[PDB]
């Protein structure tokens, strides 16, 4: 692992410090329908013209932007994303921007969100969950060693692949940090203490966020929930969690080692760093070598019926896109 | 249960994020 995480950091390297910018433009594509919108922006099915293939077109607002103040977040999402490469991540194909908005474009991941079937289905088996389990871990081992943070880790940023796999997207909150990061931010659900407390965090939030993840894709529910974000970080902060019954013995003790409130203490922020993880008990049956090649046979594969199909994705209020004469937030926006 | 509670909550559908 050490010898092949070598070779990625340098890719990388180069990338983060010579990113490409303006590789596309607005009028190449045919935008079809929405895939999906966020906090920030909406996500698009589009058709290249020229080669003929889809992509998702994330389109953000650049007025919506700074109004939000996501001005540094969005110029490190779009920087980060255009230099990670990995299995588990989605790919960024074409950036551009014209006068009122920042386009990103990506591969089109037509399985849907891990959230949709998570709800409609209830709960994933922990043979199932594992599965989806491990590519993060392998995923976190990756962005964690060129010194990211992801920060945004939910079913909702999860997507299914073709072939069963996952692709985490929405690099909103990635951020390249050594040392620690005080930004409030997230989804309350996953929010790790540290952050809540405004103390200062580090990669650790992220092993606390797979926790989560692990356990409502088998419990079927978050550890912590509530009508309120603020009954909700009460929760967080007592570390009171509680296991459905089905929960097997190792799935408990994997569990309590990540959602654990001392982060001196917790899983994958010790002395082994990600290897505590790897080997402990309930992800021993796991080839961790044949996941990365993906090798292995996917659980749950979703039906899609040719190219373009958005069948696997809620429908959405369609909404014109809007491109101002006058140029907005130029100098903002420089260097994406 | 705790599953019905949560069902009845009203954060069961897609959860946006907090920010600065
Ligand atoms: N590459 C992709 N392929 C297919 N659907 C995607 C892709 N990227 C995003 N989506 C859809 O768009 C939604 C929002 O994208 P995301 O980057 O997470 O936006 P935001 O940061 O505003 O939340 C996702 O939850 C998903 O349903
Ligand atoms: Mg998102
Ligand atoms: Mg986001």
């Amino acid at each position: 692992v050490k010898e092949f995480l070598a070779k990625a950091k340098e890719d990388f390297l180069k990338k983060w410090e010579t990113p490409s910018q303006n590789t596309a433009q607005l009028d190449q594509f045919d935008r079809i329908k929405t895939l999906g919108t966020g906090s920030f922006g909406r996500v698009m099915l589009v058709k290249h013209k020229e080669s003929g293939n889809h992509y998702a077109m994330k389109i953000l607002d650049k007025q919506k932007v700074v109004k939000l103040k996501q001005i540094e977040h969005t110029l490190n999402e779009k920087r980060i994303l255009q230099a990670v490469n990995f299995p588990f991540l989605v790919k960024l194909e074409f950036s551009f921007k014209d006068n009122s908005n920042l386009y990103m474009v990506m591969e089109y991941v037509a399985g849907g969100e891990m959230f949709s079937h998570l709800r409609r289905i209830g709960r994933f088996s922990e043979p199932h969950a594992r599965f989806y389990a491990a590519q993060i871990v392998l995923t976190f081992e990756y962005l964690h060693s060129l010194d990211l943070i992801y920060r945004d880790l939910k079913p909702e940023n999860l997507l299914i692949d073709q072939q069963g796999y996952i692709q985490v997207t929405d690099f909103g909150f990635a951020k390249r940090v050594k040392g620690r990061t005080w930004t409030l931010c997230g989804t309350p659900e996953y929010l790790a203490p540290e952050i809540i407390l405004s103390k200062g965090y580090n990669k650790a939030v992220d092993w606390w966020a797979l926790g989560v993840l692990i356990y409502e894709m088998a419990a079927g529910y978050p550890p912590f929930f509530a009508d309120q974000p603020i009954q909700i970080y009460e929760k967080i902060v007592s570390g009171k969690v509680r296991f459905p019954s089905h929960f097997s013995s190792d799935l408990k003790d994997l569990l309590r080692n990540l959602l654990q409130v001392d982060l001196t203490k917790r899983f994958g922020n010790l002395k082994n760093g990600v290897n505590d993880i790897k080997n402990h008990k309930w992800f021993a049956t796991t080839d961790w070598i044949a996941i990365y090649q993906r090798k292995v046979e996917a659980p749950f594969i979703p039906k899609f019926k040719g190219p373009g199909d958005t069948s696997n994705f809620d429908d959405y209020e369609e909404e014109e896109i809007r491109v101002s004469i006058n140029e907005k937030c130029g100098k903002e926006f420089t260097e994406f | 249960t705790t599953y019905a509670d949560f069902i009845a909550s009203g954060r069961t559908g897609r959860r946006n994020a907090i920010h600065d």
